[PDB]
């Protein structure tokens, strides 16, 4: 990051004065894919 | 496995030194070993002994 | 029982700084499967790859497993890109951080309380130079832990190192110093600690005031809680057990993999070279191919031991990174959740493959019993109080929250109107 | 080679020298024969 | 109310827009812009007791004195209404008559 | 571990939903009868 | 910028490649004479297939 | 004989032994964290 400096007092408040709103997308995975496997079919060929 | 390559470290393979040539220490004496000797032999022992 | 015209309310409390360590990460191990599987040869690393795409995705879950430890150390230390550097060490209202900062006599940036927890958590020399970079020949013979050369356990440095980990828990540390939460919402600020503190005390329910009159008390016990948890990892295990746990679990299936290096599993050796001699091979190749097929199971049943481990690592990872977030970050307002009791802050001294969280808990210690009244009966009216239970010394009624004791005065701006006398069942007049 | 599917003709890229071969998950993929000239993969009998 | 779950500055809402195998949240963040240096007390002192204020900090310009919820900068005047008596003025450090 | 009288902390066990004391508080009996009603249709549907 | 929806696309190809790699692991001999069914019927009488 | 055959596996199953131990721990310990959360036992309280 960027340094900055550190100021420490006895009584000092910052009540702000102006105010921006900004908007951002978060992502998450929810839901997988329905994977459904015919076990005897698919183990070593074509023949049963 | 793909053509392109997004951005990042990507750990591919490791290596080690190869050799140069190959050194063999025998033991520098002629000889025909004993089993020419040992199975070639007239009297055998019993099983117990 | 639960009495009826009788109250209970804690009137004192303790500043416990309970120490829930927890493991963040682990060894970063990123093993290439020809190495393990095959030490220096490739006969074996063909007979590896005939079954293709298992150490493709092996070494690729391990590779995932080490990416998702960077994810975690930079979802936990990682949090803010408005770094505070180090203070000079001035007006901190008597809190004696001195252990927790860096210092400045030792030449890395590793802090006191770090220096206690990185040389008790052994190693066992684990590493990527010791064993194998200075070793073209014979070089630190009969070692701690001993073949790793055909083990090939590629146990990489974390991305953030100890002195960089010391940087942003550094960073953090200022940003909690003279911040409030208001460092991890992008813009970050300065607030000095009355007000900080207070803000901090003022989530959970305790009124801020009771501060300022104990500044000095709450400073001399949480110092004397830090030198508590000084002699007590200079004194016992028991502490770092946890992370000691981790770490003995980690290297004893490591040494364990090494003994599943040493063991035949049906084979009558340890070596490849009974087969590989001339001799022709029609059938002969075959013997060694389920021979080395017997050791070839014993990695994927140590990487989903360790990707199960990995995950109750990343599950409590995520847990670190959500104690960082909402402990560090903010405050936390979840019951029992960054460690027992009431968070009042938490700061991440760090470890060896590990955080040590120190939540300073809010704890109460001692109890007493009042007598209460439901409700004022006034001029016909029932009237209430803003916040909090009513308790009384049997004659005079007043208010507190459930965490400490605050007597109240009954006024006329703190009573509002919610109701009738006759619908309220047992108002006191 | 057993196949249990539906066989249509096929126009792939031929060579004399490329007259036999199976796909990438080795199913068929590549037949030659002076009968019929096409090309077949075996593509299978609706099976799910 | 959880900070860096689904809050950035504050949380106040989001929207559940659908995708592939999965969904996508909008965040409508807040950022605490501008901000300057005040004087602030915990109590103001009236008649020997103390004044608390109910939602409010006293803040002064060097001369006066104001009060303000601790939300937004635009301070009001000091009054009966916005104050409450809670113990005396000898027990508050740093009060101003 | 402390002792709380009952209504009181009925009063106050949904200040964290948001609404206000007088739901639970001025109507002891007419919601205690509603969550008797609850708990006996519940003890019909866990017993049965 | 294509850096937003990175894990809905993450997860995405997780599902797809692992289908995938799922897929061409039926390639893989697993210390066979082939991973292809048909060789293995076609090449070997059954006490010893 | 089978025990013999058994131990030249090296330690694959003293891991599954450790393991499924480690699993007994776990749900003694899984009752420690849900059912324990403190150890000493308050009284019942009377019904009035």
């Amino acid at each position: 990051g960027a340094e900055n400096s550190v100021a420490c007092s006895n009584n000092s408040i910052a009540i702000p004065t102006n105010f921006t709103i900004s908007v951002t997308t978060e992502i998450l995975p929810v839901s997988m894919t329905k994977t459904s496997v015919d076990c005897t079919m698919y183990i070593c060929g074509d023949s049963t | 496995k793909s053509f392109t390559v997004e951005k990042g470290i990507y750990q591919t393979s490791n290596f080690r030194v190869q050799p140069t040539e190959s050194i063999v220490r025998f033991p520098n004496i002629t000889n025909l070993c004993p089993f020419g000797e040992v199975f070639n032999a007239t009297r055998f022992a019993s099983v117990y002994a | 029982a639960c009495s009826n015209n009788s109250i209970a309310i804690p009137t004192n409390f303790t500043i416990s700084v309970t120490t829930e360590i927890l493991p963040v990460s682990m060894t970063k191990t990123s093993v290439d499967c020809t190495m393990y599987i095959c030490g220096d040869s490739t006969e074996c690393s063909n007979l590896l790859l005939q079954y293709g795409s298992f150490c493709t995705q092996l070494n690729r879950a391990l590779t995932g497993i080490a990416v998702e430890q960077d994810k975690n150390t930079q979802e936990v230390f990682a949090q803010v890109k408005q770094i505070y550097k180090t203070p000079p060490i001035k007006d901190f209202g008597g809190f004696n951080f001195s252990q927790i900062l860096p210092d400045p006599s030792k030449p890395s940036k590793r802090s006191p309380i770090e220096d206690l927890l990185f040389n008790k958590v052994t190693l066992a020399d684990a590493g990527f130079i010791k064993q194998y970079g200075d070793c073209l020949g014979d070089i630190a013979a009969r070692d701690l832990i001993c073949a790793q050369k055909f083990n090939g356990l590629t146990v990489l440095p974390p991305l953030l190192t100890d002195e960089m980990i010391a940087q942003y828990t550094s960073a953090l540390l200022a940003g909690t110093i003279c911040s409030g939460w208001t460092f991890g919402a992008g813009p970050a600020l300065q607030i000095p600690f009355p007000m900080q503190m207070a803000y901090r005390f003022n989530g959970i329910g305790v009124t801020q005031n009771v501060l300022y009159e104990n500044q000095k008390l709450i400073a001399n016990q949480f110092n004397s809680a830090i030198g508590k948890i000084q002699d007590s990892l200079s004194s016992t295990p028991s502490a770092l057990g946890k992370l000691q746990d981790v770490v003995n679990q980690n290297a004893q299936a490591l040494n364990t993999l090494v003994k599943q290096l040493s063991s035949n599993f049906g084979a009558i050796s340890s070596v490849l070279n009974d087969i590989l001699s001339r001799l022709d091979k029609p059938e002969a190749e075959v013997q060694i191919d389920r021979l080395i097929t017997g050791r070839l199971q014993s990695l994927q049943t140590y990487v989903t031991q360790q990707l199960i481990r990995a995950a109750e690592i990343r599950a409590s990872a995520n847990l670190a990174a959500t104690k960082m977030s909402e402990c560090v970050l903010g405050q936390s307002k979840r019951v029992d959740f960054c460690g027992k009791g009431y968070h009042l802050m938490s700061f991440p001294q760090s470890a060896p493959h590990g955080v040590v969280f120190l939540h300073v808990t809010y704890v109460p210690a001692q109890e007493k019993n009042f007598t209460t009244a439901p409700a004022i009966c006034h001029d016909g009216k029932a009237h209430f109080p803003r916040e909090g239970v009513f308790v009384s010394n049997g004659t005079h009624w007043f208010v507190t929250q459930r965490n400490f004791y605050e007597p109240q005065i009954i006024t006329t701006d703190n009573t509002f109107v919610s109701g009738n006398c006759d619908v309220v069942i047992g108002i006191v007049n | 080679l057993t196949g249990t599917g539906v066989l249509t003709e096929s126009n792939k890229k031929f060579l004399p020298f490329q007259q036999f071969g199976r796909d990438i998950a080795d199913t068929t993929d590549a037949v030659r024969d002076p009968q019929t000239l096409e090309i077949l993969d075996i593509t299978p009998c609706s099976f799910g």
